Formats: C-alpha cells, structure tokens, sequence
C-alpha cells in the first residue's frame, strides 16, 4: 500500500451516530377537492398554509370540503397534505394509495373529512393493511351513531370521537370532527409534548354540539373506549376521553400508544446509515451508548414514569447475554430496549376522613 | 420472517393483566302481566 | 441506475443465490446493497468474510 517513501496522509473514517427527534403531526386528507391544473389530479401534494392553499385550490359555491379544511388551521398549524380522488369505489387510486404513502417518510395521522358514511368506510377499508407492519400509522375515525364502526374493528391504533360538530355557514351544516382533531394534537406535542393526554385542551371555534350528551349515558360509551366531545356552560364545548379502542392493560391510552409510536420512528431512522457494519464488539458498545444517551434525556423531562433511580431502560446488546453464536452466522442483531411510560390521571378520588 | 435486508423491529407479545372492581347494585322489579295503567311492552329500562 | 426495482423485489431474490441489486435511497443515492456470494452455506456466505 506504501512503496514511495514520502509522506502519506491518512483520516479514520466511522458511520459514528446519534438520533435526534422529529415531529408528530402534518397528517393527510383523503376527501374529494377541486384541482386547478391537470397534473395536481392523483399526486401526494404539500400544503404550507392556507394562503397557499388559496393559490393552487379553490373556493366552489353549491361543498364542505373547504370549510372543513380552514378549521383545521384556527386551531394549530403545522403544514399538511391532501390526497385528491373523485369517485368512492375508484379502486384503481385507492389500491395505489398505500405505495405512495411509503415514499414520503413522515406521515403519521391519517383521517377524512368527507361527511357520509358510503365514502368513508371506502377509505378505511382501503389502507387497513397497512396499519400492522409496524411502520407508525395512527389515524382517526367517525361513528355514525352510538356504537363504533366495523370498517377497522380491532387494532391499537385506532381514535373514534363520537358526536359530530355543525358550523354556521350561509341553515347550518353538520361536519364529522375527524377534521378538526387533527389540529388539537399539533398544539399538545408543542408545549406540553407527545406524553400528555389531549383533554383539557378548547375546542377553537364552534357554535354547539349536534347532539347534546349527558353524563348518564356517558358512563356507557366511555366503557367500549370511545371518546366524546362534551358541552360546559363556563368553558363551552371541550374534548373529553383519551382511550383507544382494544381494552387490554397493555395499551388502552393514547399518549402510551403514541409514545412508542415516536421513539421507535427516531431510532429506527438513524441506524439506517448503519446497516452493513461488521457485528464485533467496539459496534455493540458504540450503539448501545447512543441508544442510553436518547432515553436519559427523554427521561429528565417528565416522559417516563421512573423513581429517582435508573430503572427506566436496560438497553443490552451483547453476546453472551440477548444472543448468541449460531445466529451471527446468518448476521442478526438484537436490541432489547424496554420503557416506563406514564399514565394520564383521570378518576381523582379525595376520601376525606376524620382522622 | 426475514426476507431482505433492512431494520425490522418487533414488540412485546403480551401485557399484565388485572381484575375490575364491581357494579353491586343493579335490580330488575316485579311488574305485573294484568296490570292496566302502564305500557304492554314487556321489558323497559330506567337511568334515573 | 436505469429502473427503480422495489423494497419486496429485493426479498424474494435473497436466497439461494445473490442477486445483490443497486438501489437508490433517499438522501444517499445511488449506492450498493447487499453483500452475498452464490452459496448459501454457513461457512461460506458475506463477501467481505472470503
């Protein structure tokens, strides 16, 4: 390699890493629009605002389309996506839906503001699959009256919210609230974070339920876990509930489901780059650590539901222990990582006494 | 499966598990089948 | 490279012998992928090993 004496220059190269976090928000909508050019027809397309909306879209005059669309800013940014189609049982689009879905890397929600039912459980029968590959999909659902639709009857990530929301407009019409939703999740993960439940949190701009639901009759929907918009007379109309649909202890809240969902799409991005690398053991160390120094932080800001000692990660990554010889020869590696989340307090009871 | 090279990921197969408290109290009552001064349906249901 | 092969395409290709094909990602282009000779024996497999 050296024959000419000289001097020789020479660097050590290393795929070194660390992961940092991105956001969970920005979803897509799946409801029929107006486009202006030809080519805006089938294609992902990515909105700013809604200035910009305004530009490449338009404002039609009978149509709920629009109006469910500038809800979704008044109550938090963030941009968006939209996925145009026309007919509901175009199954040409909606099968080559999901393998356009993949190649943006982002996308996390997923929800439809399209108000009947005949076009909705088109959609959500049409991506169901591509929810149990473990790829971090979560999207939102409508109910049609008082029990929880059958289009996707057993997952854990699922969110139905049950009474749907009208608006003034020149009678008023009636909106399903999977549009608006959405936008009440970008202002939780801004202040507060992914960990905190979305309850307390107003509903910004609204005249009135459809609906009016009572407390009796909320003792039996928030067992079957769905959710509930409720009405007050102080604070007006405020979302109520954060449980998901299957009623294991495993997963039956929305920030544990949802806390999981993130920090594994962080991890899962950065040792991408390293994906070829020999499997000795100056290796094992290097991600192990990367991995310790991502917990430890998220730890020191109130997300895992530790004591003042350690006990909140037992990343391990060695031979001798989680592996062994036989599987290094069809090369493997296992990363056994294990969390504490938190869980939201609901059911506050005082029990005074005497003493 | 394993089929091509990548970063695949699994999770935990199964959680714990725990028992709800109770209901205790919910009656049904003795209404009566020659009874006029109410409704024919045989079984209704009261909240409060 | 002239086409665009698949994520699944790569699968069904892996064993047996190493078909081994040149996919681009995003961000990094244009690069290598997989690294295997034509047995699958457990002595003999993962060219940097020969």
């Amino acid at each position: 390699v050296t024959s000419v004496p000289g001097v020789y220059i020479e660097e050590d190269a290393s795929p070194a890493m660390s992961v940092s976090a991105s956001a969970t928000a920005v979803p897509l909508f799946v409801a029929r629009f107006t486009p202006l050019k030809p080519e805006l027809a089938g294609v992902i397309t990515r909105i700013g605002s809604w200035l910009d909306y305004t530009i490449l879209f338009d404002s039609n005059v009978p149509p709920t389309a629009s109006v469910a669309l500038r809800l979704y800013f008044q109550n938090g940014g963030g941009p968006c996506y939209l996925y145009p189609l026309e007919k509901a049982d175009d199954n040409g689009p909606l099968a080559a839906l999901p393998d356009l879905i993949d190649e943006v890397g982002e996308i996390t929600l997923l929800a439809s503001p399209d108000p009947d039912e005949t076009y909705r459980t088109a959609v959500y029968g049409a991506l169901a699959a591509s929810l149990d590959q473990h790829k971090g999909y979560f999207l939102l659902a409508d109910s049609v009256n008082g029990d929880a639709p059958s289009a996707v009857g057993g997952s854990a990530q699922v969110a139905v919210y049950y009474p749907n929301v009208e608006v003034p407009h020149t009678a008023p019409l009636s909106l399903p609230p999977s549009a608006l939703i959405a936008g009440v999740y970008g202002k939780t993960d801004g202040e507060r974070g992914v960990w905190k439940a979305p309850a307390n949190v107003v509903l910004n701009g609204v005249s009135d339920v459809s609906v009016r639901v009572t407390n009796e009759q909320q003792a039996e929907l928030n067992p079957k876990g769905i959710n509930v918009i409720r009405h007050f007379s102080d604070r007006g109309l405020v979302v109520w509930g954060s449980r998901t649909q299957k009623d294991d202890d495993d997963w039956r809240y929305i920030p544990v489901r949802r806390l999981f969902d993130a920090a594994e799409r962080d991890i899962k991005k950065a040792l991408q780059p390293m994906v070829f690398e020999p499997n000795s053991q100056l290796t094992w160390k290097r991600v192990q650590t990367a991995i310790d120094n991502y917990l430890y932080r998220l730890w020191q800001q109130g997300a895992l539901a530790g004591n003042k000692a350690e006990e909140a990660y037992f990343v391990r990554v060695g031979k001798g222990i989680t592996m062994t010889q036989d599987e290094i020869n069809q090369g493997k590696m296992i990363i056994q990582v294990g969390m504490a989340a938190v869980r939201p307090a609901e059911f506050i009871i005082l029990k005074f006494t005497q003493d | 499966t394993t089929t091509y090279p990548g970063v695949y990921l699994s999770e935990d197969a199964v959680s714990s598990f725990s028992v709800n408290s109770a209901a205790t109290a919910v009656p049904l009552f003795a209404y009566d089948s020659e009874n006029t001064n109410t409704i024919n349906k045989p079984i209704q249901v009261f909240r409060n | 490279p002239a086409f665009a092969v698949s994520d699944d395409f790569q699968g069904k290709y892996n064993q047996g012998k190493a078909l081994n094909m040149i996919r681009t990602f995003s961000g990094q282009g244009t690069v290598v992928w997989g690294a295997r000779t034509l047995e699958d024996s457990d002595n003999w497999r993962y060219i940097p090993v020969r």
